[PDB]
């Protein structure tokens, strides 16, 4: 949790925007921006940011389809090419998606991404 | 036609480059991400378009900045109806000059009664008042 | 400008646009009209608006529901007239119970359990007593309608909820049917782009759904959900979108919602029949509309060969026509299988299905076991970081 | 062109609607003007706009 | 029957020519002068105006001819490209042409058309 990732990143605001009586606004440093920066995208959808008019994961225009293979081959093309239009910090390395074993209707998908740049593990969870 | 002249200024585009150079002056070092996605910006360009909303309206024509909601009029327009030109130029009956271009309009139909409001020349051909 | 002579004759008369006969999607309109000219049949067929207006009168609830369905892209539709008079202005509660004791009168059960071309219905006259009918007024009507589509084998209906979200919830909760899986509900009205732009006509969110059912079965099968599909005509959902977040309920009795997306349109969200989950199969509106629709075309396959020796000889070919078209059907995308024997079954032996009395009795016991796929609703990202894998090249 | 409204598209997304076939779109403010709008949000989701370049 | 669709088509003259003590000749505005652009060059056949010479449907040198599928595929082809030049407003989109089940000789053509520029359907008829 150094001062060093911060110097490749940057600080922002953390995307749960709760505000602190120390320090003000808490901030994401910098291998967690970019974390959080991912989180951003898949929350938003296309069309309801304000002047940025197509910034978001448009999962939505893809539901209530049948679960079949070629669903699932286009979910991992649609969630590679978006990763690398609206997030130039983080490269996706693997898509899996795949239903769930308890729930048949919904489909889990797990986005494996490293940060340019750096190869250097979190060391815990946190921030 | 005030809006042709400021339409490059009162923008979107334009205000939120004045509004980050504010930040990379003054919090470069505690704000450094700016990018599209934190918080921070999306706040700002929530409130760099309500200013350019609230700019826009600055730029509509002046005549109908002025005029209020048709509830609530006084009776004749924009300026009120004591200061046309026809009161805020004139003045007064001093001189005996206008004294006689006063004593020259009189006219029987500006009576307040008789001869069926059709007959009559002016008053007076001619006035002449002196002390 | 010789009308007579021969020559090109302009004529304001409209003719009919080439119909393209879907077959397993056509819905009636089941209402009040002001009309009720046509003195031969029960229920009869429309085609398009300028021939229902001639066919049915003019400026009524029940017209823009049919001018809202053939906007949408529906293209052939039935008309099943109620005989009674039309309403007032606002609904008396002393005339709504003489809509639903109509609805359960033998005069518009026998129209439709006797046509079977017919493969879904709906009442667009149900939101007519939206305003001033006072909540049980409403599962009064339900309970009519889903008891409705149990006359006959392929029937579905398409139904309008309250408007009111406590008189919502308390519909969902109360209606207790036996029969609730032959029933979806779609909530908000419409306001639609008819005057009386600026007061856009309120209308039945049912009628617009019924053409994208229709819509969605003439290029994606029936196996396809209908929802997540933009509707046309219409302005806006006269009740606000999170206002009725409380209606989805994922363990009880779920309501399908209109939802308004920016910059994508109106759209039908969500695809679930009224039902609580208790380990039931017929959970969504399209697995429902597609065991009922290998109903009734292993029907049309079993009605050919009905009189017949009931030997060992015309099982085989029972078993052989029905395996062949479940197997058309699993290779169109159909029924969940990564081989045959995983997505369908049949079996027709007399030692299998029948005894030796029933053939005795005469008659033939098909089994057909079937799969059906899941409509992806629910999505979820994990977002994992990896540069533990990496392995050093 | 003339653009009919549905339900609380903003002036900024409906003029990127209008780059569809206007050969890069009007601009925003510039919508507005021809229109003739008393607010950036001033207008009812029943009203037609007018687009033109 | 707004004052919007008057400023893309203009007003016009209405091909029924009717004059009214009030307001003079009675005007066809906008989403109506474009259905009556279309009745003119229907009734009118090509050599009778006055100088342009070349103006009108010519429907009449193809009458008299046996219905059969080769003349009902040229009369959808002269009714696309003639609209396409005399009618620069209201784009084709369908052509149905059948013969009419009442009468065997007489045949029904129908035009579907849109207008350039707008999707607004007409509230109702009139004008």
């Amino acid at each position: 949790e150094n001062q060093i990732l911060t110097q490749l990143y940057g600080r922002g605001w953390a995307f749960p925007p709760v505000f602190s009586l120390e320090k003000g606004v808490e901030m994401a440093e910098g291998a967690e921006d970019v974390r959080q920066s991912l989180q951003i995208l898949f929350s938003t959808e296309p069309g309801e940011r304000l002047m940025r008019e197509n910034y978001g994961c448009g999962l939505n225009d893809f539901m209530f389809e049948n679960i079949r293979n070629e669903l699932i081959a286009e979910i991992e093309s649609h969630i590679h090419d978006n990763v690398l239009r609206y997030e130039p910090r983080a490269d996706m390395t693997d898509i899996q998606v795949r239903q769930s074993p308890g729930m048949g209707n919904t489909l889990q998908v797990q986005v494996m991404y490293r940060l340019r740049g750096s190869d250097i593990n979190q060391q815990i969870q946190g921030v | 036609a005030l809006f042709h002249s400021v339409k490059d200024d009162i923008h979107f585009d334009t205000l939120l480059e004045q509004a980050h150079q504010v930040i990379e002056k003054q919090a470069e070092k505690l704000w450094s991400d700016t990018a599209e996605h934190d918080p921070g910006i999306t706040f700002l360009q929530g409130i760099s378009y309500g200013v350019s909303d609230l700019a826009y309206r600055h730029t509509l024509p002046l005549k109908d900045l002025l005029t209020p909601a048709p509830d609530e009029q006084q009776q004749e327009g924009i300026f009120p109806a004591e200061f046309g030109p026809h009161n805020t130029l004139t003045c007064g009956p001093v001189t005996a000059d206008d004294y006689r271009k006063a004593l020259l309009d009189l006219h029987s139909s500006d009576s307040l009664d008789g001869t069926q409001q059709d007959e009559g020349d002016f008053l007076f051909r001619s006035v002449q008042l002196v002390r | 400008m010789e009308r007579l002579q021969p020559g090109v004759t302009l004529t304001e008369s409209i003719i009919t646009m080439g119909q393209q006969e879907i077959p397993s999607a056509v819905p009636v309109f089941i209402g009040y009209t002001v009309r009720y000219p046509e003195q031969s049949e029960a229920s009869v067929r429309i085609d398009s608006l300028a021939e229902y207006t001639s066919l049915f009168g003019d400026d009524h609830v029940m017209m823009f529901a049919v001018r809202h369905y053939f906007d949408n892209g529906g293209q052939q539709a039935f008309v099943l007239p109620l005989k009674d008079n039309m309403p007032s202005v606002e609904m008396t509660t002393a005339e709504a119970e003489n809509l639903i004791a109509a609805l359960r009168s033998a005069t518009v059960s026998e129209a439709i359990g006797g046509h079977s071309q017919i493969t879904l219905i709906l009442v667009p006259d149900m939101a007519r007593l939206n305003d001033s009918d006072i909540v049980s007024l409403w599962s009064q009507g339900w309970e009519a309608l889903l008891q409705l589509s149990q006359v006959r084998p392929n029937l579905f209906v398409l139904l309008d909820a309250p408007d009111n979200v406590e008189q919502a919830q308390k519909c969902m909760t109360t209606l207790s049917s036996d029969y609730r899986q032959w029933g979806a509900a779609y909530w908000p009205r419409l306001e639609t782009t008819y005057q009386k732009i600026f007061q856009g006509t309120v209308l039945s969110p049912t009628a617009a759904v019924a053409a994208v059912i229709q819509r969605t079965d003439n290029d994606a099968g029936v196996w396809k959900a209908p929802a997540n599909i933009a509707l046309s005509q219409v302005i806006r959902p006269v009740k606000s979108y999170l206002q009725g977040s409380v209606l989805f309920n994922s363990s009880g009795t779920s309501l399908n919602v209109i939802r308004s997306f920016p910059g994508k349109g109106i759209r039908v969200w969500g695809c679930r029949t009224l039902e609580n989950t208790d380990n039931t199969q017929w959970r969504y509106l399209q697995t429902r509309r597609l065991v009922s629709y290998v109903t009734a075309h292993l029907t049309q396959l079993a009605r050919m060969y009905v009189f017949e020796p009931n030997n060992e000889l015309t099982w085989m070919k029972l078993k052989g026509q029905s395996y062949n078209w479940l197997r058309q059907l699993w290779l169109q995308g159909g029924l969940y299988g990564s081989q045959e024997d995983e997505a369908f079954n049949i079996l027709l032996g007399v030692n299998e299905t029948m005894t030796e009395d029933d053939v005795r009795a005469g008659k033939m016991i098909m089994k057909v076991e079937l799969a059906v796929l899941f409509p992806a609703e629910f999505i979820e990202i994990s977002l994992v970081f990896n540069t533990q894998t990496e392995a050093l090249s | 062109i003339a653009l009919r409204i549905q339900d609380g598209v903003s002036l900024a997304l409906m003029a990127a609607s209008t780059a569809s076939t206007l050969s890069g779109g009007v601009d925003y403010l510039t919508l507005a003007w021809q229109n003739g709008l008393d607010n950036l949000n001033g207008f009812v989701p029943g009203e037609i706009l007018q687009a033109t370049r």
